[PDB]
C-alpha cells in the first residue's frame, strides 16, 4: 500500500458554485494524468463537469480541478437532486463517492429603509444579493411580505442587473395588522436561498428624546437584592442632555419576560428630577416586596423585576416612556461556556482554554474571577490531577483565559471549571466540566500544528507564518506534507511544504488574501506509509482573519460641524478603492428611538458570510476523518480511512420632516459627490453607504450628521386626534442661546380646525438655555389630513412649523367580513362562477365617516399530485381473455369500457411516449363492438339475464345499466332501452326497507359478482350495487319515479347502513350515497365510520386502505379475499374522491398502484372496474383542482376594478382597495380549479 | 409545527376541507348540512398561535 491518494473537496456541493477538488498522490514517480469528474447519482449516466489535472514532480503530484454542477443541468422538476458522485479515474486508480448537493447559493440581504412604519406609508425595500463567491448574483429576486396573521399579503419579482435590486415600493395595505411584519426574499429560480427581514407596522410619533434605562448589571443577587442602582439618562436625538425633566419610575415582579399581570410596586413607584439629563435611581426589594407581597426572598423569585419609567419635560410638552422588560432575580447569575476551545489534545502542546461567563438574560460579566481544575489520564488509565489554576475574566471580552502544560503521556484530559463568585457559595456560582482527547493516531503517526493561541485577528496581506511538526515513527518517509486553506465551503489555497534536511519543514508562509476576511480555516494533512499500511494523518485550525472589506467604501460629507443647520445645502462624498455601486439611506435616528436596541439593518453582515462556513468549532478532530469532517471536507481516500463513519447532529460551538430619505443607488467611479439639501429634521441623520462590487458587499461608517437649531419650536402633536374632541396641542419652545429671549408662538390652521387664543400675542420670554411649556387647545372639525403652520414670531425673523393634524372620525371602527369559493367547475357542487357583495351601508353609521372596503383572493393549490397509471399492459384488458359462453363474453369488453374511459381521461390519446395504444378509432370499434355483445343479453322485457334465456338478474341488470350509463358520455345509444329497463327494475323488484331484492339467478357467478356477505346486508350490498347503476344511468333517462325509487333506496341505505356488520357494505353503501345526497347527516355519519375502518402504515398515513375478516393472510396471490379487499378499497376511494377529499384519496391511490400489497393482480371483474374507475376519477379531480382562474372583479354600475390573474405560479391576489359606494361584483369563467375570494368591510359605528 | 388542529365546526355545520394539521392561514371553509345554509363568514384563519 505504498501507492495511495487523497482526492479532498467541500463536504456538500453548492449548486452553481465552483468546487476546487484537490488531489495529492504518493508514492508515484511517473507522471500521470487522472480525471475527476462530477457524475450524475446513481446511474452516473451524465457528466455534470469534468476536470483533467496532471500529477508529476513539478506538480509534486499535487493539481486540482474546478468543478461546477451548473443549475439547469441537474434534472429538477417535483424532486431536487440530493446526491451526486464525484469520481476520479487515472491509469492507477478509481474510485467514486456519493457527494450531497445543496441547493443554496449565495446571499440575500433584505435592506428596509426603517424598522417601523406608520400604516399609509410605503416600505421601500431592496435587497443585495451575492453570488457563493461574493460577487453581484445577478439573479431576478421573489420577495414575499408576510403579515403577522402570516398571511401572504405580496409577491414581486424583480430583475438582478447589479447585485443591487431596488423593488416597487410595497404601500401597506389599508387595513394592516399591527406588528412584526415578514419580509421573505427567494431567487426565483434553482437556488433556493432564502432572506428574511422583519419590519413592525405600527401607530407611532418619532419619540423626542431617547430615554435610557441603564441597570449596573442585568440581574439581582445577595449583593443587590437589599439595594439596586439603576441609571436613567435621556438625550435629545441632537445629542444634547434633557436639563431637567420630572422622572417617573414603576416597577412590578414579572414572573417571566411575557404579557403578565406585573404585579405593580406601589410600594416602590418613585420620583426624581432628570438633574442635568440623569438621575440615578435604586431600588431596594426587600421594602418593596415584603411590604406588598408575600415573597420574602428571591428564593421565592427566581424572576424578573420589571421596570417602566414615563420622563415627563417638567417645562414642555414633550414625554417618553422607558421600559426594561425585566431584570432577573436569581440565585445563581452566572454560566460558563467554552469559546474556542477545540476540546482535543495536541500532547506536548499547551492546550488554550477559554470560558465565557455569561449571566441570566445573557450579557458578558466582564470581570468574574474564574478557577479551573483537571484530572489528566495517561494511557492504560494511569490518572492523575492538575492544581486548580485561576484567572479573572477578561473585562472587555469575558474570557477567562487558561493554558495547561499537559505531558505527551497524557490520553484524555477532564477539567472543570467553576466561578469563585466572591458573594456566591459554589453552590450558587455555577460549574461545568468537558472532555478533551487525543487525536487517537493508530500508528502513532501525529501531525500538530503549532498555532501559539493567535486568537488576535490576522490582517490581510500580512504572511501567515505556521508551525508545523509531522511527529512520527517515519518521518524518515514523511518527504513532505500537504496543507488546504478553506474559506466559506472552498478550498482557496492549497499546497505542499518540503521536509529540509535538518527534518524541519518549511512553515506555511502564504500571505493571508482578501477571500480569507472572515475567517479561514488552515488543514494540514500527509500521508506516511510505513511498514504495508497507509495513514492518512491531518490536523486544522481555525484561523481569524481581519473584517476588511474589499472596495474598503467610506462616506462623509463635506462640510463638517457640531451641527449643520436645517435646510443646509449639503455635499455627501463618497471615495471607494475602486468601480463600485454604493446604496444610499438617510434615516432619523428617532426611528430606532421608536424600539429599544433597534439593531442597524446590516449589522455584522461578515457573521452572516460567516455561516457558509462547513466547518465548526476551532478545528483538531478526534481522528483523521474527524479532522476532515469538521474542516468541512470531504475526502476520497484508499489510506485505510473514511468520513462516512462521522455523521453528527449539526454543529453549534461558538467561536418636510422627513423618516427617511436618501434612498438613492448610485455607480460611485472610485468618486463621486451627492449635493442635496439636508431636511427640516433637528436630528441626527444617520447615513448608511453600502457597496457592492466584483468584491462583495461593504457596509461603510454611518455618518450622523447633527441638524441643529439655535433657537425653535417642536411641537407634540399627537399622531391621530379624534375627530370633534377638544385637544391640548401641548409643545415647547426651545431657546440655546446663553442670552434669554421674549417669544411669541401663535397657530395659523386651516378651516378645518377650530381654535381658542386667535392672537403680537401675550408675547412670554424663556431664559438662556431653557425651553418653555407651549400649549394650544383645538377642536377639528372634518376627517382627514389638515395643515397647521405653527409659527414663532421672535428676535432673528420667525420659525414656522409646517404641520399636519390627522383626524380620525369618531366611535369604534369595526371590521367584519364576506367572502366566496368560487369552484367554476363544481369541484364542490353548485357553480360558484359569480358573487355580488351589496353596500350594505349599516344602520348605525357616523353621520359622515366612509365605508372602507378591501378585496382580496388566495388560490387554493392542489398540493402533492400522486401520480399513478395503469401500464400499456392493460393491452391485456384490451385484449381480454376469449369471449367465450358463460358470460366470458361480458368479462371480456366490460373492462374494454372502462380502459376507453380512462384512455379518454387523460394525456394517453394526446401522447404516448411509448407502446402506443393510440388508434382510439380501432379502439371505439371494439367498445361499440362490444356495447352490441352486452346488449345482446338483454331479454325481452328489458332485464338482463346471465343467458339468453335464464333467470332474469336484477344485479346483471344494474350492472349493465351502471355500465351503459357509463359509456352513453362517449357513444350515443337509444335511451328508451335505458329507460324501460330503469322502471322494470324500480316497478318489479322494489319493496320496502329491502329495495331492488334480488330475482333468484341459482348461483353467484363469482367471476362477475363479489361474494357478498350472505347471511345479513345482502340486501344492502344489493341496494348499494343498484343505487349505483340507477345514479349512473338515471341522468340520461330521469323519468319522475325513478327519482322516487332513489328516495326510497337512499332513505332505506341511510337508515341501515350505519350499524354496518362488514367494511364491504359499509363501503360499497358509502359510495352510493356519495352518488347521491353527499351531505346528508347520516351520510356523514357513515362516512366518519368508514374512515376509522381505515387502514394505515405510518406517522402521516403513507398507505391506507380497507380489508375485513382478515381476507388478508393470504394475500400471496390474487383470490376471492384480496378481490373483496380491492374491492372494498376501491369503493372507499371512489365516496373520498366524490367527497373530493384528495388529502385522504392520496394514500389509498398509492396503496392500490402497489400491487403485491394485494397479491399482484386484480381478481374477478369487479376489483379490475372499480380499480380503473378510481383511478380515472382522480385523474379528473386533480385536473379540476388544477388553478387557472382569471378573476374579474368589477363594480355594479362602473368599470372593472381588478383581474386577478390566479395561477398556481401567481395564486396570491394582492389586497385591491375597494373604496367606492357601488356594489360590488366579482366574476370569473369556466376557469379551471378552486379560489376563495374575500372582502373585508371596515366601518364606524357610534 | 402548532399549525392549527381541525376545527369543531357549527352545529349542522362540517368541514368542507378536511386536513389533520392546517397550516398558518389557511382558510378552513365551514358548510353546512342539507338542511342548513351558512350566513356570514364561513371561514376560519388558522393564526401562528
Ligand atoms: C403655511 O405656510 C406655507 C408657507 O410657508 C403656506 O404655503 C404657501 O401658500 C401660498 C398660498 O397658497 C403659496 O403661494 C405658496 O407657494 C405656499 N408655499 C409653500 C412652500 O407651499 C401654507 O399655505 C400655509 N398654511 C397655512 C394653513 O397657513
Amino acid at each position: 500500500q505504498e501507492q495511495t491518494y487523497v482526492i479532498s473537496a467541500p463536504k456538500i456541493f453548492r449548486v452553481g458554485a465552483s468546487e476546487n477538488i484537490v488531489i495529492q498522490v504518493y508514492g508515484y514517480t511517473e507522471a500521470f494524468d487522472a480525471t475527476i469528474s462530477i457524475k450524475s447519482y446513481p446511474d452516473k449516466k451524465f457528466s455534470y463537469s469534468s476536470g483533467h489535472v496532471h500529477l508529476s514532480s513539478e506538480n509534486k503530484f499535487q493539481n486540482s480541478a474546478i468543478l461546477t454542477i451548473q443549475p439547469k443541468q441537474l434534472p429538477g422538476g417535483q424532486n431536487p437532486v440530493s446526491y451526486v458522485y464525484l469520481e476520479v479515474v487515472s491509469k492507477h486508480f478509481s474510485k467514486s463517492k456519493r457527494m450531497p448537493i445543496t441547493y443554496d447559493n449565495g446571499f440575500l440581504f433584505i435592506h428596509t429603509d426603517k424598522p417601523v412604519y406608520t400604516p399609509d406609508q410605503s416600505v421601500k425595500v431592496r435587497v443585495y444579493s451575492l453570488n457563493d463567491d461574493l460577487k453581484p448574483a445577478k439573479r431576478e429576486t421573489v420577495l414575499t411580505f408576510i403579515d403577522p396573521e402570516g398571511s401572504e399579503v405580496d409577491m414581486v419579482e424583480e430583475i438582478d442587473h447589479i447585485g443591487i435590486i431596488s423593488f416597487p415600493d410595497f404601500k401597506i395595505p389599508s387595513n394592516p395588522r399591527y406588528g412584526m411584519w415578514t419580509i421573505k426574499a427567494k431567487y426565483k429560480e434553482d437556488f433556493s436561498t432564502t432572506g428574511t427581514a422583519y419590519f413592525e407596522v405600527k401607530e407611532y410619533v418619532l419619540p423626542h428624546f431617547s430615554v435610557s434605562i441603564e441597570p449596573e448589571y442585568n440581574f439581582i443577587g445577595y449583593k443587590n437584592f437589599k439595594n439596586f442602582e439603576i441609571t436613567i439618562k435621556a438625550r435629545y436625538f441632537y445629542n444634547k442632555v434633557v436639563t431637567e425633566a420630572d422622572v417617573y419610575i414603576t416597577f412590578g415582579i414579572r414572573e417571566d419576560l411575557k404579557d403578565d399581570q406585573k404585579e405593580m410596586m406601589q410600594t416602590a413607584m418613585q420620583n426624581t428630577m432628570l438633574i442635568n439629563g440623569i438621575a440615578q435611581v435604586t431600588f431596594d426589594s426587600e421594602t418593596a416586596v415584603k411590604e406588598l407581597s408575600y415573597y420574602s426572598l428571591e428564593d421565592l423569585n427566581n424572576k424578573y423585576l420589571y421596570i417602566a419609567v414615563t420622563v415627563i419635560e417638567s417645562t414642555g410638552g414633550f414625554s417618553e416612556e422607558a421600559e426594561i422588560p425585566g431584570i432577573k432575580y436569581v440565585l445563581s447569575p452566572y454560566k460558563l461556556n467554552l469559546v474556542a476551545t477545540p476540546l482535543f489534545l495536541k500532547p506536548g502542546i499547551p492546550y488554550p482554554i477559554k470560558v465565557q461567563v455569561k449571566d441570566s438574560l445573557d450579557q458578558l460579566v466582564g470581570g468574574v474571577p474564574v478557577t479551573l481544575n483537571a484530572q489528566t489520564i495517561d494511557v492504560n488509565q494511569e490518572t492523575s490531577d492538575l492544581d486548580p489554576s485561576k484567572s479573572v475574566t477578561r473585562v472587555d471580552d469575558g474570557v477567562a483565559s487558561f493554558v495547561l502544560n499537559l505531558p505527551s503521556g497524557v490520553t484524555v484530559l477532564e477539567f472543570n471549571v467553576k466561578t469563585d463568585a466572591p458573594d456566591l457559595p459554589e453552590e450558587n456560582q455555577a460549574r461545568e466540566g468537558y472532555r478533551a482527547i487525543a487525536y487517537s493516531s493508530l500508528s502513532q503517526s501525529y501531525l500538530y500544528i503549532d498555532w501559539t493561541d493567535n486568537h488576535k485577528a490576522l490582517l490581510v496581506g500580512e504572511h501567515l507564518n505556521i508551525i508545523v511538526t509531522p511527529k512520527s515513527p517515519y518521518i524518515d518517509k514523511i518527504t513532505h506534507y500537504n496543507y488546504l486553506i478553506l474559506s466559506k465551503g472552498k478550498i482557496i489555497h492549497f499546497g505542499t511544504r518540503e521536509k529540509f534536511s535538518d527534518a524541519s519543514y518549511q512553515s506555511i508562509n502564504i500571505p493571508v488574501t482578501q477571500n480569507m476576511v472572515p475567517s479561514s480555516r488552515l488543514l494540514v494533512y500527509y500521508i506516511v506509509t510505513g511498514e504495508q499500511t497507509a495513514e492518512l494523518v491531518s490536523d486544522s485550525v481555525w484561523l481569524n482573519i481581519e473584517e476588511k472589506c474589499g472596495n474598503q467604501l467610506q462616506v462623509h460629507l463635506s462640510p463638517d460641524a457640531d451641527a449643520y443647520s436645517p435646510g443646509q445645502t449639503v455635499s455627501l462624498n463618497m471615495a471607494t478603492g475602486m468601480d463600485s455601486w454604493v446604496a444610499l439611506a438617510a434615516v432619523d435616528s428617532a426611528v430606532y428611538g421608536v424600539q429599544r436596541g433597534a439593531k442597524k439593518p446590516l449589522e455584522r453582515v461578515f457573521q452572516f458570510l460567516e455561516k457558509s462556513d462547513l466547518g465548526c468549532g476551532a478545528g483538531g478532530g478526534l481522528n483523521n476523518a474527524n479532522v476532515f469532517h469538521l474542516a468541512g471536507l470531504t475526502f476520497l481516500t484508499n489510506a485505510n480511512a473514511d468520513d462516512s463513519q462521522e455523521n453528527d447532529e449539526p454543529c453549534k460551538e461558538i467561536l418636510y420632516f422627513p423618516e427617511s430619505w436618501l434612498w438613492e443607488v448610485h455607480l460611485v467611479p472610485r468618486r463621486k459627490q451627492l449635493q442635496f439639501a439636508l431636511p427640516d429634521s433637528l436630528t441626527t441623520w444617520e447615513i448608511q453607504g453600502v457597496g457592492i462590487s466584483n468584491t462583495g458587499i461593504c457596509v461603510a461608517d454611518t455618518v450622523k450628521a447633527k441638524v441643529f437649531k439655535d433657537v425653535f419650536l417642536e411641537m407634540n402633536i399627537p399622531y391621530s386626534v379624534v375627530r370633534g374632541e377638544q385637544i391640548q396641542l401641548k409643545g415647547t419652545v426651545y431657546n440655546y442661546r446663553t442670552s434669554g429671549m421674549q417669544f411669541c408662538v401663535k397657530m395659523s390652521a386651516v378651516e378645518g380646525i377650530c381654535t381658542s387664543e386667535s392672537p403680537k400675542c401675550v408675547r412670554q420670554k424663556v431664559e438662556g438655555s431653557s425651553s418653555h411649556l407651549v400649549t394650544f387647545t383645538v377642536l377639528p372639525l372634518e376627517i382627514g389630513l389638515h395643515n397647521i403652520n405653527f409659527s414663532l414670531e421672535t428676535w432673528f425673523g420667525k420659525e414656522i412649523l409646517v404641520k399636519t393634524l390627522r383626524v380620525v372620525p369618531e366611535g369604534v371602527k369595526r371590521e367584519s367580513y364576506s367572502g366566496v369559493t368560487l369552484d367554476p367547475r363544481g369541484i364542490y357542487g353548485t357553480i360558484s362562477r359569480r358573487k355580488e357583495f351589496p353596500y350594505r351601508i349599516p344602520l348605525d353609521l357616523v353621520p359622515k365617516t366612509e365605508i372602507k372596503r378591501i378585496l382580496s383572493v388566495k388560490g387554493l393549490l392542489v398540493g402533492e399530485i400522486l401520480s399513478a397509471v395503469l401500464s400499456q399492459e392493460g393491452i391485456n384488458i384490451l385484449t381480454h381473455l376469449p369471449k367465450g359462453s358463460a358470460e366470458a363474453e361480458l368479462m371480456s369488453v366490460v373492462p374494454v369500457f372502462y380502459v376507453f374511459h380512462y384512455l379518454e381521461t387523460g394525456n394517453h390519446w394526446n401522447i404516448f411516449h411509448s407502446d402506443p395504444l393510440i388508434e382510439k378509432q380501432k379502439l371505439k370499434k371494439k367498445l361499440k363492438e362490444g356495447m352490441l355483445s352486452i346488449m345482446s343479453y338483454r331479454n325481452a322485457d328489458y332485464s338482463y339475464s346471465v343467458w339468453k334465456g335464464g333467470s332474469a338478474s336484477t344485479w346483471l341488470t344494474a350492472f349493465a345499466l351502471r355500465v351503459l350509463g357509463q359509456v352513453n358520455k362517449y357513444v350515443e345509444q337509444n335511451q328508451n332501452s335505458i329507460c324501460n329497463s330503469l322502471l322494470w327494475l324500480v316497478e318489479n323488484y322494489q319493496l320496502d326497507n329491502g329495495s331492488f331484492k334480488e330475482n333468484s339467478q341459482y348461483q353467484p357467478i363469482k367471476l362477475q359478482g363479489t361474494l357478498p356477505v350472505e347471511a345479513r346486508e345482502n340486501s344492502l350490498y344489493l341496494t348499494a350495487f343498484t343505487v349505483i347503476g340507477i345514479r349512473k344511468a338515471f341522468d340520461i333517462c330521469p323519468l319522475v319515479k325513478i327519482d322516487t325509487a332513489l328516495i326510497k333506496a337512499d332513505n332505506f341505505l341511510l337508515e341501515n347502513t350505519l350499524p354496518a356488520q362488514s367494511t364491504f357494505t359499509l363501503a360499497i353503501s358509502a359510495y352510493a350515497l356519495s352518488l347521491g345526497d353527499k351531505t346528508h347527516p347520516q351520510f356523514r355519519s357513515i362516512v366518519s365510520a368508514l374512515k376509522r375502518e381505515a387502514l394505515v402504515k405510518g406517522n402521516p398515513p403513507i398507505y391506507r386502505f380497507w380489508k375485513d375478516n382478515l381476507q388478508h393472510k393470504d394475500s400471496s396471490v390474487p383470490n376471492t379475499g384480496t378481490a373483496r379487499m380491492v374491492e372494498t378499497t376501491a369503493y372507499a376511494l371512489l365516496t373520498s374522491l366524490n367527497l373530493k377529499d384528495i388529502n385522504y384519496v392520496n394514500p389509498v391511490i398509492k396503496w392500490l398502484s402497489e400491487e403485491q400489497r394485494y397479491g399482484g393482480g386484480f381478481y374477478s371483474t369487479q376489483d379490475t372496474i372499480n380499480a380503473i374507475e378510481g383511478l380515472t376519477e382522480y385523474s379528473l379531480l386533480v385536473k379540476q383542482l388544477r388553478l387557472s382562474m382569471d378573476i374579474d372583479v368589477s363594480y355594479k354600475h362602473k368599470g372593472a376594478l381588478h383581474n386577478y390573474k390566479m395561477t398556481d405560479k401567481n395564486f396570491l391576489g394582492r389586497p385591491v382597495e375597494v373604496l367606492l359606494n357601488d356594489d360590488l361584483i366579482v366574476s370569473t369563467g369556466f376557469g379551471s380549479g378552486l379560489a376563495t375570494v374575500h372582502v373585508t368591510t371596515v366601518v364606524h359605528k357610534t | 409545527d402548532s399549525g392549527c388542529p381541525q376545527p369543531v365546526p357549527p352545529e349542522n355545520g362540517f368541514i368542507r376541507n378536511e386536513k389533520q394539521l392546517y397550516l398558518v392561514g389557511e382558510d378552513v371553509e365551514i358548510s353546512c348540512l342539507t338542511g342548513f345554509e351558512t350566513v356570514g363568514y364561513q371561514y376560519f384563519r388558522c393564526l401562528p398561535d
